[PDB]
Parts: C-alpha cells; structure tokens; sequence
C-alpha cells in the first residue's frame, strides 16, 4: 500500500513535468473566435496542474512519516501461503496466453491467404 | 511455395524467441499489404517498463 | 600507394571465424589513442604510457 | 537516355591504333570495368542537301534520320527500305560508308565504349563515349562526367559538348548522342591522313 | 526588410565603441609611465601599449565607415501591448526548446481511425508549400493510401501509407516507367539502380527514424521536409572526402537535422 | 663515409615509433646483445676494413657525438659495449678511442649516469696502453 | 598609424626624460577630472600521484636501504598476481626532476640466473627495455614487467 503510493508519487512527477512542458507549449501556440477556446483550455490546464501539485503534497506527506536503515547496506557483493496462490495466477494466465496464441497465429493466417487470393483476381 | 514456406519458418523463429527469453521483451507487427512474393515485419526490443525511455 | 610495414599475429554451428571479427574489434577500437599519444608528446606534455585502467573493458 | 560524351582520342605520335585501344582498355580493366559484349555504329549520306541515315546496335529496332541543322527522326527498321523504294530521286552516294567497332564495359552505371573508326578495310581513328545512367537533366550531372573522364583519361580531356548549348531545362534525349557522333564523323573524314 | 535593424544596431555598438575607445586612450596615455622591474621592459612595454589603443581606434573607425558604405535607406497603453506580445512568443519558443530535448516520461500508459477527409487535407496542405514537390493521391486498394512524389526532374517516389502512418517508399529516376500495364500504381518493383536502392534503404532508415508517439503530422512534415533536400543531389560533394565518386557512386546520404550530403562509407 | 656509418649504428638504437601499442603481437623476439653485438661489430668491420691512415680518427670521432647525443643512458651502455669488444679484438687500437671520449665536449659533471658509464668503460680497456698515451690521460 | 603620427612623433620625441611623467600629468589631468569627476574607488608530487593511480597489482613503497627525501628515490616493487608466479623485486631509483625524463633499472644479474625460467624472462626484460622509447615512465615499465613475465610463462608452458 506504501510502494503503490510512491510509484503514484513517481508518476505524477513525470505527469507535473510533462503538463509544464504542454504549458509552454500551449503558450508558444498562441498567436494573437477559438482565442477564448485557447484560454479555456488553458484555464482547465492550469487548474489540473494546482490539483496535481495538491495531490503530489497528499502523496509526499503521507509517505513521508512511515529511515531506520540507509542505503549502500542492502546491495548484494560477491563477499508464506502468498507464493503458493500466486503460481496459479502465473500458470493460468500463462495459459490464457497460450491460447491467444493460437487463435493469432490462426488469423494472421486467414488474412496472409485473403491477400495472397485477392492479389491476383485480376 | 517457396515464399510461403520461408515466410512460415521465419515467423515460427521469431514467436520462438519470443516465447523462450524474457530478459529483454520482443515485439513483432506484420505488414497489411502484401504479394505472393513479397511480405515484411517491423521487430522491436523494449523493456517490460522502459517503452519510452530506452527504445 | 605504397607499403611501409608488415606484421603477423600469433595463431593462438560453426560457420562464424570468431577471432578475425575479434582481431578487426580491437584494431578499430585501438587505433585512435596512438595520434593523440602522438600529439601529447609532440606539444610537450609530460603523459604516462597509454593503459588499460581499472577493468579490462577501457 | 542518360548523358552522353563522345570525343576522339589522338592515336599519341606513334605505334598503331591497336596499341592504343589495349592500352585504354587495360586501364578500363585496372579501373574495375567488366566486359559486356560488343557495340557498332554506322553511318550512310543520301543527295538527290545531305541526309544521314544511322543506326546503333544499342537500340536495335530504329534508325535514325538526320539533317545538318534541321530536324530528326527515330523510325523502325523499315525506314531503309523505304529508300530502297525511292532509287530515283536519292543516290546512294558510293565510298561514304563508315563503321565504329569495338566493346562495350560497364563499371556502376557507367557505360564506357572504345571503338575504331573504319572507312571499310582501313581504320584510321579511336572514339571514346562515356554515358551516365541515372541522370536525365543535361549538364546536371557534368562533374561527375568530367570527374570520370579525368580519372582514366588524364590529358586529351574533352568539355562542354555545344549540343548542351541549349542553355534551358530541356531533358537530354538519344536523338543528340547522334548529332555528336555525326559531328565526330565529319571531323574524322575532313582531316584523313 | 530587416536588415535595417541589425545595421543601426551595429552602427550603435561601434559608436559607442569608438567613444569608449578615445576614452580609454587619453586616460592610458595620462596613467603615465610604470615601473616594469628592469629598465629595458619599462622602456617597451609603454610603447607597446600605447600602439594597440591608437591601433584599435583606427580598426574601429575603418570598419565604422565600411558599415557607413553598407548601410542605406490611449497610444502608449497600445504599444505597451505590442512590445509585451514578442515578448511572450519568445520567451517560450526557448522553453519549449529545453523541455522537448530531457523528456521524463517513461511510459504512455498510466498507473487511430481517421476520416479520409483529414489525410487528405493535410496532405494537401503539405503539398501547397515545396513548389518542387508534385503529391497525387489514390486508393486503388481498400482504405490504405498510395501517394506518388514527383521531384524536379530526378526522382519519384511511390509511398504506401496505412492510415497516414508512413508505412513503405520505393524511389525511382524520372524517365522510368511508374504504372503497370493496367494503368495502376506498381507497388512491388525495384528502380534497376544502385544508387536508387541505397537510398530507398536510406529512406527507409529514415521513416524508421522519425517517429513521435502523439503527433503523426509533425512526423510526415519531417519525412517531407527531409525528401525535400534530394533534389540538389548531383551536384553536392561530400563533406569528408571532397571528391563526388566513391567506388563509382556519388553522394547518397542526408544527415538528420543537419541537410548536408556524404558518401555512406564516409558515414 | 659517415651516411653509412650512421645508418649502421641507426639500426643499432633503431626505435619502433608504433610500439608500446599493442604489445605481445609481433611474433618475433627483439635480438639480444649476444646476437646484436656480432652482427653489428662484423658491419663494423666491414666499415674498418675500407678506410684509410689519415680517415681513421675523424669517423671515430663522430661516433662519440653520436654515442653522447642519445637520451636513454643504457642504450649508450650498450653502444659502449660495442666500441669495448669493437677495441677488444686488435681492429681499433685503445688509445684512440679513450682520448676520443674524454676530449668530448658534450661530456661534463652535469651529466651523472655517461659520467659513471664513460669512466668505468675508460677504466677497462686502460691496461693496453703506451706508457705515453697513459701520461697524456 | 593613420591619423595618429604626430602622437607618436612628439612620445618618441619626448621618451625617456626626468619630468615625462610631470609633463603627461599636469597637461592632461583637469580636462578629465572635470568631464568625468573623481577617479575609481622530499617526494614530488608527480610520483605520489602517480603511485596513487596505479594498478592493484601493485604495492610499490620506499626502500629501506639508500637515502630518501631527497631528488632521487629508491622504489622497492613486489608483485601480486593470482595468474603469475614471484619474481625479483625489481627495484628502481628515480633521479630529480622526474618529467621530461626517464629512470633507469637497476640490473641484477646474479638474482635471475640459475634457473631457465628466470632468465627467460630477464633475456625477454632486455629486449622490452631495448624496446621501450625515450622519456618512458614507471607505469610503464611496471606494466612492461608483468607483460614479460606473463609471455615468459605463456612461452614455458
Ligand atoms: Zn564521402
């Protein structure tokens, strides 16, 4: 519960960089009927961006109090029930992709002998 | 006949590969014109998370 | 053109020849560092010999 | 179709014709060059005004109709034939029939063809002709040309062929190769010696 | 034309440079004489110095006059809007330059059709601009799009595109045959030409090259704008080896973003 | 009269400008002293063999300039090793080559590895001397 | 040069004079004070780097014997490889000024005799040293050893 909040952290950092740069962009769009369209558009990325940034603070805050162990210790030199329920997922999703695999494999071969007929009807 | 067999032999390769190594992902996208002697695939490695960055 | 010098390495599915792909390798990755070996010395400048450093790789 | 060069190469103060032509031709083959096949190239004059008539053995089914400086035909082979028909209004004119002979390299799109020039039992000339592939466009192309020529050629280097005199955008066409080797054939049977 | 501009501006900096330039020269000559530690350097290094402020007052007003040779012939709120309007297309032309080069993303993904009318518009719009450039278009086959290019008169190109994403190019000369004996476009067929092959590979590389994730217009743009530069070919050399012909074959290779012509064994 | 000379005992201090790069690829091995010395003293006898009663000094003078003119102090060891079985064998006389060493004007105490080289070498071809040339030394 | 000859002529007419100095002053100081107003307001450090950046391999250190803090050191070498036997010291004397020349190797022919592999690898030393140019240094020839005695070992076996 505590990765998937920084891995949120983590994206809406990229997603607060990327509505920057859109920003900039949008701005460098603008030359002088749609000019109202622009500014609302621009109004509704403004604000979603004060949102992102409120939501950024939620995730910092919350993950910031819950370090007793540092880094540079955990690296690997030279020098209990939860295992057994995930195999099934693996082996039946496996499964599942096996089986799209063959129903793949059968149609790119219906389309491979569509074209190959239809190329030469004439 | 010979088209079609080469054809066939390098399509089984690839999902071969594809099915047997996952350190690095491969991704195969077949064309959608096509001749009775010719035919081609675009093939790209990407990381299971990196699509963007390293491609 | 002409010829200037000459020298011979030492000899020491399988349709591949590994070790003339491994010779062409290092003679192309090499060869740069001798002209500016050559051009610290002719400016005057006090270098060590050029070697590998740390890990074999550079 | 592609730009073409025809000039003459100067038999070099001495030896025979034929010591000249395996010289070229070994320095076509040191260059790279491959052999072919082989090529020939005639040339007939009608009077009741003159009238050429030619053809070329690269374009085996035309002839070609010439007038100084007046227009040009490409017809199919029967063209001659007609004037087997007409025997009554142009002569033949006897002792003006003269061949080109030789073979033909090709070195990357490149088609080089070395010939001697014959007045029938007796050559007295060389013709070289350089022809580029992929450029349509006359005098687009001419560095490539002039940088070529210099390459096996060194001195005797020719320039600026006056049928690209026509300074315009026009596309280069295999009616002009004819008009070069008309004038190529005029020069050779107006010096002689 | 703005040429004006760069003129007067330039004439501004020399005045002032020929001001600061007189300035400099009468309170270096009242400084007066240094010590310099020995005589002999006290007797040169004076002289030195007082050459190179006269020189370079002399340098100022002759290339002063060469430019003199050059050069030729309820408000107030309204200008404050204007010279604040460049002042904003500017200031983010440079941020959006910054921000495009370091991309952070790392996935498209978080936690296609078009009509026909669209392809064309905008493939008329690319064909208005590039008066060389000749675009048709036609669907002989379902809804993919076969455009031929017509280049001077060098080169055609035949583009298979598969709902406006780029998809296969086969270039050829201009006096080659382009249609079948139907009538139709020739799709499968090769231009019987070494240096048409390596560049359909060179084209190739190059529509493999360009490809953004969100916007397919900017990528056709660059696609054309690239095939634009081509018509020049024949008569540039290469950059490294000077000479047009290497192993028989002229300069073939278009560097990205930078539109100069190189053999391809020059890289 | 000397270009030879010079080549000779060029090739003997003969300095490969694209070594110290990849080392242990030539196959062959760089001859010896023991090897070295023999060919070169039988060129130099060569050289001998050819000159004349008045010419005998001014060559030997030269290869002193050019003994001292080197910069690696053990090739100059060497090099000393071939004038010592060069006057060894009876084809150079001992006298001629110790006043041309020590005459030379390239050799002062600044110097300190020819210094130590050149005295030593002076001090074992000293015991076949005229009693006249050791006075003079 | 242009518009500037009498400047030059009356300087080099006036030059080295008692009261230059007096003159320049009292003839060009008001008119710019006016316009203007008041004026403004033991072991080199080569070879410690050096021994700093070396291989591993490599434990070079003082010699216990001889002089020290002084322009020419005594090095002592030993070698520590996993892939190679033991072999001499190979110690070494580093003279004044180290750049822009070279050391030299203290030969010892008694250490490497009696064995055919020793002096395997010394006769391969000489030709490496005969080998090396001018102005070498001592990473260099470190490097030089542990290449002969490898090709020594290689060529034994
Ligand atoms: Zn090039």
């Amino acid at each position: 519960n505590t990765a998937s909040l920084c891995r949120i952290g983590q994206e809406t950092v990229q997603d607060i960089v990327y509505r920057t740069m859109e920003i900039f962009q949008l701005l460098r769009n603008m030359q002088l009927g749609t000019y109202q369209d622009r500014l609302t558009k621009l109004q509704d990325n403004l604000r979603q961006l004060s949102v992102l940034f409120r939501k950024l603070r939620l995730v910092y805050d919350k993950c910031n109090e819950n370090d007793p162990i540092p880094v540079e210790q955990l690296i690997p030199y030279v020098e209990s029930e939860e295992r057994r329920e995930i195999a099934e997922v693996n082996k039946k999703l496996k499964q599942k992709n096996q089986q799209l695999k063959q129903i793949m494999d059968q149609l790119r071969n219906l389309i491979w002998d569509i074209n190959a007929m239809l190329a030469m009807r004439n | 006949a010979k088209h079609i067999f080469l054809r066939s032999r390098a399509a089984a390769t690839i999902d071969s590969l594809a099915s047997r190594i996952e350190d690095p992902q491969i991704q195969a996208h077949w064309s959608n014109i096509n001749d009775v002697y010719e035919s081609s695939v675009k093939v790209l490695i990407t990381s299971q998370g990196y699509e963007q960055i390293c491609k | 053109a002409m010829a200037l010098l000459l020298q011979q390495f030492k000899e020491n599915m399988c349709a591949f020849n590994k070790v003339l792909a491994h010779f062409v390798a290092m003679c192309d990755t090499n060869m740069p560092f001798v002209g500016l070996r050559l051009e610290l010395s002719n400016l005057e400048i006090p270098h060590q010999g050029v070697q590998v450093e740390g890990d074999g790789f550079s | 179709m592609g730009v073409t060069c025809v000039s003459q190469m100067p038999v070099a103060e001495g030896k025979s014709v034929q010591q000249t032509v395996e010289l070229l031709t070994r320095k076509l083959e040191m260059l790279g060059a491959e052999k072919q096949g082989t090529f020939c190239v005639d040339c007939e004059t009608y009077h009741t005004k003159l009238m050429y008539v030619m053809h070329n053995s690269e374009y085996p089914l035309s002839c070609f109709a010439l007038f100084e400086n007046g227009p040009c035909l490409i017809a199919d082979t029967n063209f001659d034939v007609l004037m087997v028909k007409l025997k009554g209004f142009f002569q033949s004119a006897k002792a003006s029939k003269i061949e080109t002979r030789g073979t033909r390299y090709q070195y990357c799109d490149f088609l080089v063809k070395v010939g001697t020039v014959t007045m029938g039992p007796s050559a007295r000339g060389i013709s070289v002709e350089v022809e580029y592939g992929p450029c349509v466009v006359a005098s687009d192309c001419w560095s490539l040309l002039l940088e070529f020529l210099q390459s096996f050629l060194g001195s005797h280097t020719p320039g600026a062929p006056a049928v690209f005199g026509n300074r315009h955008d026009a596309v280069y066409g295999p009616a002009d190769t004819m008009v070069q080797y008309m004038e190529l054939f005029n020069k050779i049977r107006k010096q002689q010696q | 034309v703005s040429v004006n501009l760069e003129a007067f501006s330039q004439a501004i900096s020399a005045i002032q440079a020929l001001r600061s330039s007189v300035s400099r020269v009468f309170d270096c000559l009242k400084d007066g004489m240094r010590n310099k530690e020995t005589l002999e350097g006290r007797e040169k290094a004076f002289i030195a110095h007082f050459q190179d402020n006269l020189h370079s007052v002399n340098r100022d007003l002759n290339e002063l006059e060469r430019l003199s040779n050059l050069v030729g012939k309820l408000y107030s709120q309204l200008l404050q809007a204007y010279k604040w309007s460049n002042k904003l297309q500017y200031h983010a032309g440079l941020a959006s330059g910054l921000l495009n080069q370091q991309s952070l993303k790392r996935s498209a993904n978080q936690m296609l059709v078009l009509p026909p009318q669209y392809v064309d518009d905008v493939i008329s719009r690319i064909d208005r601009m590039f008066p060389e450039m000749s675009i048709h278009l036609s669907r002989p086959n379902g809804t993919s799009a076969m455009l031929l290019v017509t280049l001077g008169k060098v080169l055609k190109v035949i583009v298979v595109m598969r709902s406006l994403f780029i998809d296969r190019t086969i270039v050829k000369g201009y006096n080659e045959n382009v249609y079948t004996e139907d009538g139709k476009l020739d799709i499968w067929s090769k231009s019987n030409y070494q240096v048409f092959q390596k560049v359909t590979d060179h084209a190739t590389t190059a529509l493999l090259h360009y490809q953004l994730p969100q916007m397919p217009d900017v990528v056709v743009r660059s696609f054309m704008t690239w095939l634009r530069s081509y018509i020049k070919l024949f008569q540039a050399p290469c950059q490294r080896c000077g000479k047009f012909l290497q192993d028989g074959l002229p300069p073939t290779w278009r560097d990205f973003r930078t539109l100069e012509a190189f053999h391809d064994t020059c890289r | 009269m000397e270009t030879q000379l010079q080549s000779i005992f060029e090739e003997v201090v003969k300095t490969e400008v694209i070594e110290e790069a990849f080392p242990g690829m030539f196959m062959d091995t760089p001859e010896d002293e023991k090897t070295k010395l023999i060919s070169c003293l039988g060129a130099f006898r060569q050289f001998w063999g050819g000159l004349s009663q008045e010419s005998h000094e001014q060559c030997i003078q030269w290869i002193v300039k050019f003994i001292h003119g080197q910069h690696s102090p053990k090739r100059i060891s060497f090099l000393y090793d071939c004038l010592a079985m060069a006057v060894e064998t009876g084809l150079l006389p001992p006298r001629l080559v110790c006043e041309s060493l020590i005459n030379s004007d390239t050799l002062e105490w600044e110097r300190t590895q020819l210094w130590a080289l050149t005295f030593k070498l002076v001090r074992k071809i000293i015991g076949g001397v005229d009693y006249k040339g050791v006075r003079d030394l | 040069q242009y518009l500037c000859q009498p400047l030059l002529d009356a300087v080099l007419a006036n030059i080295r004079s008692p009261v230059f100095n007096h003159s320049l002053y009292r003839t060009f100081v008001p008119a710019m004070t006016a316009i203007h107003g008041p004026p403004i307001t033991s072991i080199p450090s080569v070879l410690q780097g050096e021994v700093a950046r070396l291989d591993p391999k490599f434990l070079v250190n003082l010699d216990p014997s001889h002089c020290s803090n002084n322009g020419t050191v005594h090095l002592i070498c030993k070698l520590d490889d996993k892939d190679l036997p033991s072999v001499p010291p190979l110690e070494l004397s580093v003279p004044a000024d180290y750049p822009a020349q070279s050391p030299l190797w203290i030969d010892r022919q008694w250490q490497y005799d009696a064995n055919p592999f020793l002096q395997s690898v010394h006769r391969c030393m000489t030709s490496r040293l005969l080998q090396l140019p001018d102005k070498h240094s001592v990473t260099a020839l470190l490097n030089t050893w542990a290449q002969s005695v490898h090709q020594a070992c290689l060529s034994a076996a």
